[PDB]
């Protein structure tokens, strides 16, 4: 939910 | 390049080759039809399939609320302004993020890429 | 014990306080949201004219993805920074992730800044209805 790297 | 039909049972014709005078047939094989070769040519494959897509695109899809459209470019039939803009809309186009142009405005449904 | 009493006396919360940032933060994060969507409206225009060109091991879909990923993100963590620069020493979500007891400047930053990209799969969010995400969004939109 925080971005394509991080988490949905 | 094509498929064409018997003129006796409509059925599919085979290619033969003519050994005496070395002509190319069609021939049923059904029945004992036979029509030369006109084209020469028999199976064609383009592997890369690049096809122009315009072929592929209908007029009608001017009418579509859900597409975006601009009045930057230009008709170049009727020189209308509008313009309603769509990327391939198609799988296996392999990488192709061109748009595709369609004029709006009654027929005309000229099909432009830039 | 002994530091818990102490906390009796120093005292601690949480509060709509700390979520607020400065006017001056608020405007440095609206103007990095506005240059990045500008980008991102560059990118496109550059796909749509076919002028990007691929990258190697990549499809030019994949490499607009990827472009357009870079772009976001970077955007996001540059909001989240001005985010936590503008946090103040008596700021209770900095206490709590100065200690490290719970949450992380990653929280403080969706909190106050910017909640992110949402991605499902590893992607943006997905063209689910035809040609589109939602029946909202115009076909073929590929803005962030
Ligand atoms: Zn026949
Ligand atoms: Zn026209």
């Amino acid at each position: 939910i925080w971005g394509i790297g991080c988490n949905p | 390049v094509g498929i064409r039909f018997c003129q006796e049972c409509n059925n599919m014709l085979y290619p033969k080759e003519d050994k005496e005078n070395r002509i190319l047939l069609y021939a049923c094989r059904n029945c004992d039809y036979q029509q030369e070769a006109d084209n020469s040519c028999i199976y064609v494959n383009k592997i890369t399939h690049e096809v122009d897509e315009l072929t592929q695109i209908i007029a009608d899809v001017s009418q579509d609320p859900t597409l975006p459209r601009t009045e930057d470019h230009p008709c170049q039939k009727c020189g209308h302004k509008e313009a309603v803009f769509f990327q391939s809309h198609s799988a296996r186009a392999e990488d192709a993020m061109r748009l595709y142009y369609v004029c709006t405005a009654p027929h005309c449904g000229h099909r432009w890429t830039e | 014990t002994v530091i818990n009493n102490w906390l009796l006396i120093e005292g601690h919360t949480i509060g709509i306080g700390d979520s607020i940032a400065d006017s001056k933060t608020y405007q440095d994060i609206q103007n990095t949201i506005k240059k990045a969507k500008q980008d991102v409206i560059e990118v496109i225009e550059k796909a749509h004219n076919n002028e990007l060109e691929p990258t190697p091991g990549n499809t030019l879909r994949q490499t607009f993805e990827n472009q357009v990923n870079r772009i976001l993100n970077d955007a996001r963590d540059k909001t989240g920074s001005s985010a936590q620069k503008s946090l103040s020493e008596y700021n209770n979500f900095k206490s709590m992730v100065v200690s490290g007891a719970k949450g992380s400047k990653i929280n403080i930053s969706q909190v106050i800044a910017v909640v992110g990209q949402q991605n499902v799969e590893g992607k943006r969010i997905p063209f689910g209805f035809k040609h589109r995400t939602l029946p909202h969004f115009i076909k073929d939109d590929y803005g962030p």
